């Protein structure tokens, strides 16, 4: 009953009955929850090294080139100096991608909720394309790239050209294009996934419909749906089921109490709290602390 | 007639051939004839020092950086495909030359990259470093060892470095040495035969067979069956069959009761063998296993026969006059089989009111060496299983107490006691309290102290310093170490304990150590003697 | 929670994993018995994995005529070692706890609730995304 | 103590120089971060009695362009503020010929003096901050996340892109701290910019109600 | 000693790594730092907030309307949006 | 090319080694040697290399070029400009002009070199500079344009000019490329040299322009300075009124400038940013001063100061304008004749006549107050007689603003009576005039009832209109009409 008319409209914005906006697009993203998955961002957490050795492309090797790649396509990389520049760029791309992942996720994971499954899809294409990949691929990587980019091009949470839109498209599809870039890079297309030119085109085409299929509908009652995903979680948890701490255990309270005391604001709750992290030296000496 | 050159004129030799006998199209030959279409840059590269005088860093690191790009270039343009025959065709001027001048990484790097092809070049640059006075030096590559007059000068000059170096370089050289000698099993046929000969002297082999010993170790760590190549170096298989029992169960690596009842039976006869057959350490460890398990139960029937083999290995002497024993004795094995039957029987009862019991019996075992290294043995594999700290006396030092008693009697078991120490010190226990883990770390470091109070002092403060510097635990506990440290100990001070223990207490926490103590000065009085030691603290 | 809410209910899914073992094999009369329920199959008896002495089809062959399409998943059985993908047999696993479901065909691996339940990424979850779902209501029928 | 209060007094001299940075003024790069030492070195290490008493630090800025509008930072001995106190800053204040200051009050202000307050507003703007205030510059604290005050013309261009009011943002308070260490009115648009775990970046707005 | 409106005070180290301190190495590899953390049983923040050697930037609470007296609305967004997943991922289960 | 001391030798044996026998060794040998590299290396290439080019160490050159370069950084900014290290770049910029025909020796006279007593004349002596010219731009190109070359990239400002009259029809970073390399005395020369000429010739765009290139002085790089602190209001604020009293009386407290208040009101005076600025300025302070029905007093010194600023650059040594205390009540007697009709209105003309026909700034104020039905249908013919007393050049501009303050008003008969003072006056309208006219007449035909007509009168101005750009807009105008 607190949100029981809070919708999506038709500007793919989240309204509640009085046109005051709670959400600029959906979720942040404008994504629904259904056709989204749990997928794992590549470009968060190796090494310096191991990012540079898994993602760069280094096109001076002969030998390499000639294992993954058809003679006239490697030709076609050693002979142009554009070409070496525009991996160079999509490399610099991925290295602003790390950092701007760095700053999203201080913590050290990357099970990440994002709607199109692109290793599933790829490993899609390898099936139905018969792909054999112990052969030399055919794709040219400069085609990989600049269908990542015409790709990302395609992929439109919010219309339009002026600026603020510009800005608003792109932080709706920041993290997911992230992943598409990391995904469907040049390196890993020509090392260790080695689609096809037909297979990368269906590639594509697949990418661009499942993600437009995840766009949250306008008329969707986001309202109900979020407040009854909440309800229904809260009769399967329990006060009493967790075994408990015999030591001290800050009679955290976690469960049904809780989630009333952050339902109703409560100004007297039943256990509150702080987390007190230390600053320097003393986080590392018990005496300090 | 040509007169087309800028800076061509240093490729002056190919040019002149093709200058003189031209002919036909010559297009090419005058294209290359002015294919130097920079200026003269191979002087300006000399002038490139020049301007570094007036640079940062008018030193020999830019001539260093020359080389560095012309063996990167070298490289990267590595003739592959004909390696093999531009080392077997030229090969007097140049690798002879360039092994005078430029042997420090490039052939090497060279015979690391293919190795297979150029044993021409391979040949002159094995040999020109056999002609460099320290050795070998330069091929040090795990691969680049399969010749044998390379492989038996490198393993000379490393035996050199590891005799030289001691206990203390025992742990940091022998990976180091055994990755060569543990790469190729003919290799280690070679090796093993050299330690034979250099450890059939009493003047000095210990050592030798000490380092046989933990090359057949990492033998037996990496995958290594060497214990038949150890049992035919052996003076062991002069007498066949008990050798042959111990070699197949050496290669089982476990214990067989009734091949245990094969040697047995030849054994505490009026022909014994050789004592040096069962002194083999491998099978005395085999021997902790299979018998201070806290599991592994022993059928109650051939266990005497085990306690009587153990004693025998760990007891007797012998006199070798000219390869002939005349004066054995077994006059002590009775002791030293009741202390194994004893200690045995305290490890197979597994009742802990009655570990704290019969404790002083215990306390009199511990004076036997192999007593001590069973305990050892049987605390490392009863202590280090997890979640056992939930019995709590004083967060149960009574183990640990063995500990203090395994240090005090003995002091050759003090590495494998700082092993475990430091094993259960870096272990971090799950469902512990944090005030509690951190009282069991307060117990271990007293440990730490006992073993720093019986001399064994420098391993210990060497990992103090190393888990204050490197990957650091908690700041208290370290503080802790010193406050009980310096609690106990008075001046003399020997130079090295004064330089190794110095950094961690005057960087990093100076004001913790000193709280209440008053009746005897803290730290002040290091550091006034640590003045008053060195030169100035330098 | 962006997973699926049917699943495989209890008794259908110990038949299963009991099904999808390693050791189970069928008759040609008790396959043509089972191959009367499937609804989305198109008429053609597979190829036995035991041609002689005895024509013997493996239960994963029938399982992989109820799997629709051509969906590719990997999902791990509920008593698979994690010790296993460490050394060697991780792609022949010993224990046949590695389900791999590819282009559609069941290759390996025992189905517990961790590949047909409601766990999200299971079977059925993908099934539901990379098929339609009218193909997923079959689905379900024929394995129950 | 002495030492604590030379603490004090430096931690509070540097989140107002670290707000005057936020809010958009010129604020010198040493100053906007200077060491305690410094700080004690430039004022006197002796607040009990002494040197860096209050009102020798009274902090005068201008703004970065239209360098004609100041806040020049008051700091007042007393704990307790009254009228009588803060007319001798409106004494100050119409000596010189701009219109908003800060002060910085120890203990809470008498209420009479809160009402004082706003019964200048139109004519000259004052801000007040209590020490517990400014002893965080909240601003850095991981759960805020990045506010940056919009322009009327991008107010305009915001309302005209998404076809919607002022009425229809969603809103934020007056006495919102990071709104008053901003020193916002009401009726002027916050972009605010947070990671999301979904998207990556979302830029929120709040209008002020 | 200490402030008002507080009862004893437990510290700790974290075992996961919503606590633990993770940082970036300069090969740039994650790695979790296991520090000392307190944890109250009464609320104070811009008082704990002002002492020493205490964190100014992670140093969160567990009331949010102590949050939205001292750290705003947005940043009482974000508490009760980490509380709220506490809540609901304690005994793990999913919510998006 | 170039010939060095080592380049001398080389061509030296480049002709004694075209005839006279000398066998490739002793060719080889007084040809040339690398005194750095190993002898065992340069064996070791024929039996590595199969006859390689050494020029990767020239590569490594390139990297000395920038990295003693970093170090030359390092001989900069540790020392605090070292006499001794930068005689050793000067010496070493000699070195490499003389041996390079000069990238290297590029970026070591970018690092630094200032006071280089024959740097400039070195410059000179290589005078062709086409590409130079933009790359030696840190401390080299200063002062060596100023006589010809500033002049020559003058015109760029004037082809910027021309864009944003063509982009109004429907910069920022090249002057910081400009003011990368730019010091007080050459920016001061520039500065006057380009008033004076400005200020004789047009005296119309340039003035903003230079305004804004004050205004991107941002970057702490140092009368002028109160120019910009007091233009700062200027460029902040649109309707910036008590700041701007504060600045009228700053700059009416002056002293005996000797052309200093002459630039300042030059500089204030021709801006359409800084005009349209102190015309709404102006217009809002005297809405403010009707609001308090106390009308004259600080409009009146607003309206004096931006006649003297309208005023300045007729003649050189001024002070200012006269203030005309009685003019400006009969100047502003019509805004009060327009608030009572408003006033009767929302419960006269040929007083609006005789003082519309009577007649700088207060024609300007009284084109800006035409923003803000039976008031504006009554003084429209006051309107009609401005447009047929005075017809400058601006008033199209003023009609414009008129046409945006009713494009926001959106009414059908104000439309149409701004479409008949459109029409009426096409006899001597400018190019842009008419283009305006036919961007509005583009917003026109809301009516179905004279819209025809006026497509029939687009093409009844397309032969009256000789100037070809007047008529291809007709022509894209009613392309896009059609659309």
């Amino acid at each position: 009953k607190s949100m029981e008319s809070v919708m999506v409209k038709y500007d793919a914005t989240v309204r509640n009955s009085i046109n005051q906006v709670v959400q600029l697009r959906y979720g942040e993203d404008g994504l629904a929850g259904e056709s989204v998955e749990f997928q794992n961002l590549a470009t968060l957490k190796p090494s310096n090294k191991a990012f540079e050795k898994k993602f760069r492309f280094d096109y001076t090797n002969e030998r390499a080139l000639r294992r993954t790649l058809q003679e006239d396509l490697v030709k076609d990389v050693l002979s142009n100096a554009h070409i070496q520049n525009e991996l160079e760029r999509e490399f610099e791309r991925m290295r602003e991608d790390r950092e701007v992942l760095r700053v999203i996720f201080p913590t050290g994971d990357s099970k990440v909720v994002l709607p199109c499954n692109l290793l599933r899809m790829i490993w899609n294409a390898q099936k139905i394309f018969h792909i054999n990949p112990r052969l030399p691929s055919d794709l040219h990587p400069i085609k990989v790239v600049e269908g990542v980019k015409e790709l990302s091009k395609k992929l439109v949470i919010v219309n339009g050209d002026d600026p603020l839109s510009r800005q608003a498209q792109e932080n709706a599809t920041l993290l997911f294009n992230i992943h598409l870039r990391s995904t469907l890079c040049s390196r890993r297309m020509a090392e260790e996934f080695r689609l096809s030119g037909e297979a990368f085109d269906w590639l594509l085409g697949e990418i661009e419909s499942k993600f437009n299929q995840a766009i949250a509908h306008p008329g969707e009652m986001v309202g109900a749906l979020a407040a009854q995903s909440l309800g229904e979680p809260a009769t399967q948890m329990t006060l009493n089921t967790f075994h408990y701490a015999g030591v001290s255990a800050k009679n955290v309270t976690l469960g049904v109490p809780r989630l009333k005391e952050l339902i109703n604001i409560s100004k007297k709750p039943k256990t509150p709290s702080l987390t007190v992290f230390l600053l320097g030296q003393s986080a590392r000496d018990a005496e300090r602390a | 007639x040509x007169x087309x050159x800028x800076x061509x004129x240093x490729x002056x030799x190919x040019x002149x051939x093709x200058x003189x006998x031209x002919x036909x199209x010559x297009x090419x030959x005058x294209x290359x004839x002015x294919x130097x279409x920079x200026x003269x840059x191979q002087t300006v590269n000399l002038l490139a020092e020049w301007l570094i005088q007036t640079g940062v860093e008018p030193v020999q690191v830019q001539e260093t950086v020359e080389n560095h790009l012309k063996s990167l270039l070298i490289k990267h343009f590595d003739p592959r495909k004909a390696d093999s025959i531009f080392t077997e065709e030229g090969e007097t001027p140049a690798w002879l030359e360039q092994m005078i001048a430029h042997t420090t990484w490039r052939d090497l790097f060279y015979k690391l990259a293919e190795a297979h092809p150029d044993c021409l070049m391979l040949n002159f640059t094995v040999k020109l470093i056999s002609d460099a006075g320290y050795q070998g030096e330069i091929t040090s590559v795990s691969t680049a060892c399969q010749q044998l007059e390379v492989f038996s000068r490198v393993l000379r000059t490393s035996l050199a470095t590891i005799l030289d170096g001691g206990e203390e370089n025992l742990e940091k050289n022998l990976p180091e040495f055994a990755k060569m000698v543990c790469h190729g099993e003919h290799t280690y046929l070679f090796a093993q035969a050299m330690m034979s000969v250099l450890a059939q002297e009493e003047q000095g082999g210990s050592a030798v067979r000490r380092i046989a010993q933990e090359v057949q170790r990492f033998a037996q760590e990496k995958g290594h069956d060497a214990s038949q190549i150890t049992l035919a170096l052996g003076t062991a298989a002069s007498y066949p069959r008990a050798c042959q029992a111990l070699g197949a169960m050496l290669s089982k690596g476990a214990l067989n009761p009734a091949d245990i009842t094969v040697l047995f039976k030849m054994f505490t006869s009026m022909d014994p063998p050789p004592v040096e057959l069962i002194r083999v350490p491998a099978f005395l460890d085999l021997f902790m296993q299979s018998l201070f398990k806290p599991g592994a139960r022993i059928n109650q029937d051939h266990k005497h026969k085990y306690i009587h083999i153990l004693a025998y290995a760990a007891s007797v002497v012998e006199t070798w006059k000219k390869n002939k024993r005349v004066s054995i004795n077994k006059d002590e094995l009775k002791s030293t089989s009741k202390a194994v039957e004893t200690v045995h029987n305290l490890c197979c009862n597994e009742n802990a009111s009655e570990l704290v019991a019969e404790l002083s019996t215990l306390y009199q075992c511990i004076r036997f060496p192999v007593v001590a290294m069973g305990v050892l043995k049987w605390v490392d594999w009863t202590v280090s299983e997890p979640r056992y700290f939930q019995l709590q006396t004083d967060h149960t030092p009574v183990h640990l107490a063995l500990l203090d008693e395994i240090s005090t009697c003995h002091q050759l078991l003090h590495p494998q006691v700082l092993q475990l120490l430091v094993k259960l010190f870096e272990t971090e226990h799950s469902q512990l309290d944090v005030m509690e883990q951190l009282e069991l770390k307060k117990t271990l470091l007293d440990r730490m102290v006992h073993l720093l109070s019986r001399g064994y002092v420098l391993p210990v403060v060497s990992y103090i310093r190393k888990c204050l510097e490197k990957l650091d635990t908690d700041i208290s506990l370290i503080r802790y170490f010193v406050t009980e440290v310096l609690d106990v100990i008075a001046p003399p001070y020997t130079s090295d304990f004064v330089q190794l223990f110095l950094p961690i207490l005057e960087n990093d926490s100076i004001a913790g150590t000193i709280k209440t103590e008053g009746e005897h000065d803290p730290v002040t009085e290091f550091i006034a003697h640590c003045k008053s030691n060195f030169i100035m603290v330098n | 929670s962006n997973r699926p809410v049917m699943g495989i209910v209890q008794d259908t899914l110990t038949a299963v994993r009991k099904f999808t073992k390693r050791d189970v094999f069928l008759e040609r009369g008790e396959v043509m018995n089972l191959l009367m329920f499937l609804s989305t199959w198109d008429g053609k008896v597979p190829q036995p994995a035991i041609l002689k002495p005895r024509p013997l089809w493996t239960g994963k062959q029938i399982f992989s005529l109820i799997i629709p399409g051509h969906i590719n998943c990997i999902r791990t059985h509920s008593t698979h070692p994690d010790d296993e993908d460490s050394g060697p047999y991780k792609h022949i696993s010993p224990g046949d706890t590695k389900v791999v479901v590819e282009n559609g065909e069941l290759i390996m691996g025992i189905l517990c609730k961790k590949s047909l339940g409601t766990s999200a990424g299971s079977l059925v979850h993908i099934s539901y995304l990379e098929m339609g779902h009218d193909i997923t209501r079959l689905f379900y029928s024929n394995i129950q | 103590d002495d030492e604590e209060e030379t603490y004090r007094l430096w931690k509070i001299r540097k989140t107002i120089m670290q707000l005057c940075h936020d809010r958009g003024y010129l604020v010198t790069q040493d100053e906007l971060d200077q060491t305690l030492e410094e700080f004690k070195a430039q004022f006197g290490d002796k607040p009990s009695e002494g040197r860096p008493r209050r009102t020798d630090l009274t902090v005068l800025v201008a703004h970065n362009d239209d360098p004609t509008d100041q806040m020049f930072v008051f700091f007042p001995e007393e704990p307790k503020v009254g009228i009588k106190t803060i007319k001798v800053y409106c004494q100050r204040m119409q000596e010189e010929n701009i219109t908003r200051a800060l002060i910085v009050v120890q203990q809470g202000m008498t209420p009479s003096a809160k009402q004082s307050l706003v019964d200048m507003a139109p004519k000259y703007i004052l801000e007040q901050f209590l020490q517990q205030e400014l002893l965080i510059n909240i601003t850095e604290h991981e759960l805020v996340p990045e506010h940056v005050v919009m322009t009327k013309e991008e107010v305009t261009e915001l309302l005209a892109r998404y076809k919607l009011r002022e009425n229809q943002l969603p809103r934020i308070q007056a006495g919102d701290p990071v709104a008053r260490y901003f020193g916002i009115k009401r009726g002027q648009v916050v972009k605010i910019i947070r990671p999301s775990e979904t998207a990556g970046r979302y830029i929120t707005y709040r209008l002020v109600q | 000693q200490g402030i008002e409106q507080i009862s004893k005070v437990y510290m700790h180290l974290p075992q996961t790594d919503n606590k633990k301190k993770i940082i970036i190495t300069e090969d740039g590899e994650f790695k979790a730092l296991q520090e000392w953390i307190l944890e109250t049983d009464g609320v104070s923040l811009m008082r704990v907030l002002s002492e020493k050697d205490v964190d100014p930037v992670r140093t969160t609470s567990n009331d949010i309307v102590e949050i939205f007296t001292v750290l705003g609305i947005e940043a009482v967004r974000k508490a009760l949006e980490r509380e709220l997943y506490h809540v609901i991922s304690f005994d793990g289960s999913y919510v998006n | 090319x170039x010939x060095x001391x080592x380049x001398x030798x080389x061509x030296x044996x480049x002709x004694x080694x075209x005839x006279x026998x000398x066998x490739x060794x002793x060719x080889x040998x007084x040809x040339x040697x690398x005194x750095x590299x190993x002898p065992s290396l340069q064996s070791a290439l024929p039996f590595l290399d199969l006859h390689g080019t050494p020029r990767l160490e020239f590569h490594q050159s390139v990297f000395d070029e920038l990295r003693d370069k970093l170090l030359e950084r390092v001989s900069a900014i540790a020392s605090e400009g070292k006499a001794e290290e930068r005689y050793k770049k000067l010496e070493d910029l000699l070195e490499k002009s003389f041996s390079l025909v000069l990238q290297p020796v590029v970026m070591c006279v970018m690092k630094h070199l200032p006071k280089v007593p024959e740097k400039k004349l070195k410059l000179v002596m290589a005078d062709k500079e086409l590409y130079r010219a933009c790359a030696v731009e840190v401390k080299r190109q200063i002062w060596q344009d100023n006589q010809a070359l500033f002049g020559d990239e003058v015109s760029p400002l004037l082809k910027q000019y021309i864009l944003e009259k063509e982009s109004a029809l429907f910069e920022v970073v090249q002057r910081l490329t400009r003011m990368v390399g730019k010091n007080v005395k050459l920016y001061d020369m520039v500065l006057q040299f380009l008033r004076t000429l400005f200020l004789r010739t047009r005296n119309v765009h340039y003035c903003t322009l230079r305004a804004e290139l004050l205004m991107s002085l941002h970057d702490l790089d140092v009368c002028h300075k109160f120019t910009w602190c007091l233009d700062a209001c200027i460029r902040e604020r649109f309707v910036d009124s008590k700041r701007a009293r504060e600045l009228q009386g700053f700059l009416d407290g002056v002293k005996k400038g000797q052309e200093q208040v002459l630039g300042d009101l030059s500089m204030i005076l021709c801006d359409p940013f800084a005009i349209n600025t102190l015309a709404l300025s102006t217009v809002r302070h005297l809405q403010e001063l009707v609001g308090q029905e106390t009308l004259p007093l600080l409009l009146l010194l607003r309206l004096l100061a931006l006649g003297q600023g309208a005023w300045d650059m007729i003649d050189s040594q001024v002070f200012k304008e006269p203030k005309m205390e009685v003019e400006l009540i009969t100047r502003f007697l019509p805004m009060l004749m327009s608030f009572l009709v408003d006033d009767y209105t929302f419960n006269p003309e040929s007083f609006t006549k005789f003082l519309q026909e009577q007649r700088m700034a207060c024609e300007v104020g009284l084109y800006y107050v035409l923003h803000i039905k039976n008031a504006l249908l009554r003084l429209l013919p006051g309107l009609v007689e401005t447009f047929g007393d005075l017809a400058f050049g601006d008033i199209f501009l003023h009609l414009l603003t008129g046409n945006l303050a009713l494009l926001a008003d959106e009414f059908a008969l104000e439309d149409f009576c701004s479409s008949l003072f459109d029409g009426f006056f096409l006899t001597a309208s400018p190019r842009k005039e008419n283009v305006h006219r036919h961007a509005l007449r583009l917003l026109i035909h809301l009516h179905p009832r004279v819209a025809p007509s006026k497509l029939e009168a687009l093409q009844k101005a397309l032969e009256p209109t000789g100037q070809s750009g007047e008529a291809v807009k007709e022509l894209y105008s009613q392309l896009g009409e059609k659309l």
